[PDB]
């Protein structure tokens, strides 16, 4: 994103970080599609 | 070869509405004049500055 | 067409396209990711490509640095067969964006049909003696459409 | 209550957040349980009541500086050469009524602990640090778009006393901003038609030009936007330069930073700063600003 | 808004009794949420081997009408763009080509050049071959409204005067002199400071009775 | 966006109450209060809609201090305020009796002098309040003064 | 999520749920990316 | 979904296409969660 | 070197309005004057207190 107003805080769990990023483009590929949606 | 085409000429005759004295119309002032065969529209560009 | 398949001109073992800006193909340097195109009723059609770029060892990046995806010039794309390619999409050049990652850096082009000249600006005008289909002709031709 | 933040490296602390504690949560999952503790600055109490009032002989800024001191906070507000002769806030909260009659000015509004600040933008100072992308950058993200550039901006009213309207034509300041691109190629592209900013009543001609100067200087600082990713540093702050490298040509050169996110977890504190404006206006973008 | 201090969600094995309307006993999540809860809403799903609820407690803040979308039809009846407010126009023609009475308008914040549009005039008073009958001048400035805010269906609301047209009668907080003057000069006005009424013609011809003089003069 | 986006809107029509008739700047404005919005100060200078007006002419009835108008907006911007017309309560009783037969009409000032209109009668009578008048009586076929 | 009008019906596949809650935390952060932006 | 209005641009990683399906499905959940809030 | 520039003068003619009748009008107050084949404003301004 080019904003900051989109970033989530990061929370890991101690199970014993390769879901932080998964979870991360997730939140990436959704906000592109909403914008998308608003173009004439 | 073939020859081309030569536009026509006309006179109008204008009438000012009630509230003006003097006025005046420029050169190349677009005139409306229906439509051809095609749909498309005629103009008439006046002549000189009155 | 009752075959079982879908018919092509070609084995579809091959998948070819051009991409031509201004007139003429791209150097073939330039290595194209990929490539999507959309249209829909009563919205305006457009693509994006995908192209590799950028190098951390040089500091620079000489696709983006390049006169060919720079915003307004005329774009076409073609695809098809085994170089049996057919016309897609037309349009222009309106954006250009960068993205870096720890192990990825790319480059996006995105284009727009000509229509886009009818979204820009707020008008205001009086209309007189027409029919709809009268008014929608003049608001197109406007832009040279 | 009242709560201060401060970080740094090898007990090498400075303050970075003050304010209030407003909420509390809970979260409780198979193998998880914690508590999220939120709090903001002490702004927060210009955005909770809706208010009716009629002001007299005063400047925007007089305005402004009234409206903050009303909730107890300090201020610092650049002057303005207009005066009303009356103006009126109606069923709107202070902090919505500020910002719609800063942002006719040309003003941005800058928030920090405790103090809020109203100032035209500033591209002439030294940059904080440089930034390099072979260097010490971490994520990246830009965009250039060439539909947000004018060819120019002229804005219209009603004149009472002559019958005819009343017209003014904004000024180019020409701002300098990073790239190679002037924004006077990019707006040429596709439509050269100035873009015209309506009312229906009558104004005064001071109040016209403003306004199509703040919308033109809007536009400009929107031309190139994005976001860079750093080891975090307790100075870049909104309303700072930075001097980015190593980009490539159309993006490389001295930013003005509008955003920054601080991010402390893991072993690791780092940055996310934010630069270049959103041409969208307070009016334009946000919901329930009226009943 | 009392009932909006605590919000949450509450997930255990199903049971068929809990349904919005009902209390639950909530224990063991400390002092700050411990309680009886009143339940809002409710979740059952079931599916691979089990069924569960979760149950919601709290209410939302806001109201139906600060919260959803589409309630009402949108402007103009969604046929044009609409145009709010009430706008200023200048009159070009009184003559209407299909006799209804219209008058022909021009909106500056449209387009201040061209002939403009043709709009009903209101009256304080009129009906079938009756009525109070005076009408703008070719050039004169009006208030315009608009019915179901669609830019053709303007109506001329009322007059305006301004330093370009002035008010033939001086203001004053005493508001001692009213009443009609026209265009050739005729006038009938009302004093009340005086008590008198005086109609005048433009050449001298005066009906007036003054009770400040006790008489009547012809 | 509402009122241009340049400050809050106001939308419908609101009442108001008469402050000040004497306008500082020459545009024949008048003062008046939006009980709504703020009870107690001196209000706003609005714009006056008449039945009558142009250039040294028309028809003119201003309000006195402290009567009731209707008051509309431009472009629904708080500060373009114009006063509609004026309004009866029972707290200001209209001077003509209410009827479905609608008989009487006319105008009568604050000093008391009357033109009064009867349909039912055909009568036409002018009259000062110290007993100077003037009738026109179908009902009686004859003249007064 | 404080609320039910965000769950979604969980349908798993035979391809022999795991994945079913990673696609549960990504409904979650994405709902609260969009609060946060209608804040003043 | 039944709109191609909300497809998002595929492009994968040289990591040596099993995390484009799982982005994809999350998509999915989310605009079909969004869709129902609107429901009276 | 090269000379520089000289600004020119101009005499205005003043009308009141209606309703005042003694006014002050200040010094430096700027007039508007037109246009240049740049497009730009020309700007007068008030030499003295009158």
């Amino acid at each position: 994103p080019i904003e900051i107003k989109e970033l989530h805080i990061k929370i890991t769990v101690d199970d014993s970080e390769d879901k932080q990023q998964l979870v991360a483009q997730c939140v990436e590929q959704v906000l592109d599609v909403l914008k998308s949606q608003k173009e004439r | 070869e073939k020859q081309a085409l030569s536009p026509d000429h006309v006179f109008l005759i204008f009438e000012l509405a009630k509230n003006v004295s003097q006025e005046k119309l420029d050169e190349g002032t677009e005139v409306d004049g229906g439509k051809d065969d095609t749909g498309k529209k005629n103009t008439y560009l006046t002549s000189f500055e009155t | 067409n009752n075959s079982g398949t879908i018919e092509t001109s070609q084995s579809v073992d091959r998948v070819t396209h051009k991409i031509l800006i201004d007139g003429s193909e791209i150097p073939g340097t330039y290595q194209v990711k990929s490539i999507q195109v959309t249209k829909e009723v009563n919205r305006i059609p457009t693509a994006r490509l995908v192209i590799l770029d950028g190098d951390a060892a040089e500091r620079d990046f000489k696709v983006s640095n390049s006169d060919h995806f720079v915003p307004g010039k005329e774009i076409e794309i073609t695809v098809g067969y085994h170089s049996d390619d057919e016309t897609i999409f037309k349009g222009v050049v309106i954006r250009q964006n960068l993205k870096i990652r720890n192990n990825q850096s790319i480059l996006i082009v995105e284009s727009r049909d000509m229509a886009v000249k009818m979204t820009l600006r707020r008008k205001s005008k009086y209309f007189y003696e027409l029919s709809d289909s009268d008014i929608l002709e003049e608001l197109i031709s406007n832009h040279g459409l | 209550k009242e709560i201060e933040i401060t970080v740094g490296y090898h007990s090498d602390d400075e303050t970075i957040f003050k304010g209030v504690v407003i909420r509390q949560n809970l979260k409780i999952r198979n193998n998880q349980s914690i508590l999220i503790v939120e709090s903001r600055d002490m702004a927060v109490k210009m955005t909770l009541r809706r208010k009716s009032k009629y002001f007299y002989e005063l400047s925007d800024s007089d305005i402004l500086e009234e409206l903050i001191s009303n909730h107890g906070l300090e201020a610092d507000v650049a002057s303005t050469e207009n005066q009303h002769t009356e103006l009126v806030q109606y069923d709107v909260t202070d902090w919505d009524f500020m910002m719609l009659r800063l942002q006719a000015n040309g003003l941005l509004c800058l928030v920090d602990d405790g103090k809020v600040s109203i100032q035209k933008p500033d591209l002439s100072s030294e940059a904080l640090e440089t930034v390099t992308f072979g260097a010490t950058i971490l994520e990246f993200d830009a965009e250039m778009d060439a539909r947000n550039q004018l060819p120019k901006v002229v804005s219209q009213a009603w004149n009472m006393s002559d019958q005819e309207l009343l017209e003014k034509e904004g000024v180019d300041p020409s701002l300098e901003t990073n790239g190679n691109i002037s924004s006077s190629d990019l707006a040429s592209l596709f439509d050269q038609e100035e873009e015209v900013l309506r009312h229906g009543g009558s104004k005064k001609d001071g109040s016209l030009q403003e306004w199509a100067n703040a919308k033109w200087t809007f536009q400009q600082l929107a031309k190139t936007r994005g976001r860079i990713k750093f080891q975090g540093i307790p100075t870049v702050k909104p309303g700072v330069n930075l001097l980015l490298e190593g980009v490539g040509d159309r993006f490389n050169g001295k930013v003005f930073i509008t955003g920054v996110n601080h991010q402390i977890s893991e072993g690791n504190w780092t940055v996310d700063a934010q630069f270049g404006l959103n041409p969208e206006w307070f009016s334009e973008s946000e919901s329930n600003i009226h009943t | 808004q009392q009932l909006a201090k605590t919000r949450g969600r509450i997930k255990f094995q199903g049971i068929p009794t809990v349904k919005p309307g009902v209390n639950l006993l909530l224990e063991g999540v400390g002092d700050r949420f411990n309680g009886k809860v009143f339940i809002t809403g409710v979740n059952h799903q079931i599916s691979e081997g089990n069924w569960t609820v979760d149950a919601q407690f709290g209410l939302n803040p806001e109201w139906f009408s600060e919260s959803e979308s589409n309630i009402h039809t949108p402007p103009a009846a969604g046929l044009t763009a609409a145009i709010s407010g009430l706008h200023v126009g200048l009159v070009t023609d009184l003559e209407d080509p299909d006799g209804e009475d219209r008058i022909k308008v021009k909106i500056p914040i449209i387009n201040n050049e061209e002939e403009g549009v043709w709009c009903r005039q209101a009256f304080p008073d009129a009906g079938n071959e009756r009525g109070i009958t005076f009408r703008p001048e070719i050039e004169d400035e009006v208030i315009v409204g608009f019915i179901n805010e669609d830019p053709n269906d303007a109506v001329v609301l009322g007059m305006l005067h301004s330093s370009a047209n002035p008010n033939p009668i001086e203001a004053s907080n005493d508001n001692h002199e009213k009443g009609i003057q026209t265009r050739s000069g005729i006038k009938m006005i009302f004093n009340d400071e005086k008590s008198i009424l005086q109609i005048e013609t433009p050449t001298g011809n005066l009906v007036t009775l003054d009770d400040d003089a006790g008489s009547i003069t012809i």
